[PDB]
């Protein structure tokens, strides 16, 4: 699974 | 199991977050980019991240997406096929979720962020973007504004009033109201210590 | 300072303390991590002045140092691989902390021989051939050593196979820290309280 | 001129 830095993502991608 | 960098951690999560609803108030969107970006680095290191912290960062979600809304070059999803404000509307289900708020007091909000995102296209020429928008987020109350949209889609219409009277800044503001009504108004503790040093 | 530059100092300086411990404690990936939290911090007000700087600069070295071994990344505008940048920071190290030729000569060595070696490993010969001329009477052994074994192809002599880059790295940061004071950053003192 | 984040620069580019 992935983590908060993806999950809740603040930036674009 | 220990709080010790963690603790330090969220301190320094809710000072940036602090600061960029701050700067995001002032109009200062350049400084929240930043603050943001800081916040995302924030996010690989332990935080001991529980509800509270999840909503946060589901706020920080919504306002990053809000203030990147007019960039429709960009995206926020892996399916990389989502508008800006897309992922708004997306981030402000959660954030119904996790502030367990009624559709009553989300209803409003989360109309402003439909009507945002199909003007934005529509401005943008995107007319094909807006049109899916339209149809995904908008197919009862607002029956004016949607028909209004779908003429205004259908015959190609950025010379119309709901076009050129929208204004993204007071859109943005009222977001950041509305979202700001669900936040505790505590000072950070890192600016309280700050504050004390001078 | 004023108040956010107040705020944003004990970040970078708690960040720095804890980099420095990754870094220590062979935590390169966390180290890296932090690396980019305090990169994020550089576009804010710090009320930079030449504590900042020189806290900034042993960042700089350190992150060069962690991906010296990534030929493919870059920290230059145009060129140069990360132990190069290594050996430029370090020439800027020496000006901000006021070092004499003597103290950063022995470390110079050390990151000018790793930048050679690292290029040797990965069989870029040319790259070691151009950074062995530009960098490199006392390593008269050890340059005439590289100097064959690059013109020899050799990746089988003791001086490559006996170079460590855990080794060379660890003594860079005990190098690093030497000129550096051990004050426990004002966060850390604050959650320790806390808690 | 550019700023603390290109003059000293931590990451790589």
């Amino acid at each position: 699974s992935r983590g908060l830095e993806v999950s809740h993502r603040l930036a674009p991608w | 199991e220990a709080r010790l960098e963690e603790a330090v951690n969220r301190w320094v999560l809710k000072f940036y977050f602090h600061e960029a609803l701050r700067a995001f108030r002032g109009s200062r969107y350049g400084d929240f980019r930043q603050i943001r970006d800081i916040m995302q680095a924030l996010l690989v290191r332990p935080l001991g991240k529980e509800h509270t912290v999840s909503r946060l960062l589901r706020v920080m979600q919504c306002l990053s997406r809000i203030e990147e809304g007019e960039n429709l070059d960009c995206s926020f999803d892996m399916e990389a096929e989502l508008t800006p404000l897309e992922s708004a509307i997306n981030v402000l289900e959660m954030i119904k979720t996790e502030f367990t708020l009624t559709e009553a007091v989300v209803e409003s909000s989360r109309k402003l962020v439909k009507e945002a995102a199909v003007i934005i296209c529509i401005k943008n020429k995107e007319f094909e973007k807006a049109s899916k928008i339209l149809k995904k987020h908008m197919s009862p109350t607002t029956q004016k504004l949607r028909n209004d949209l779908l003429n205004i889609i259908r015959e190609k219409n950025l010379a119309h009033p709901v076009i050129q009277n929208f204004s993204y800044e007071t859109f943005q503001q009222k977001m950041l109201r509305f979202l700001e009504s669900h936040l505790d108004d505590a000072e950070p503790y890192l600016l309280t210590m700050a504050k004390k040093a001078l």
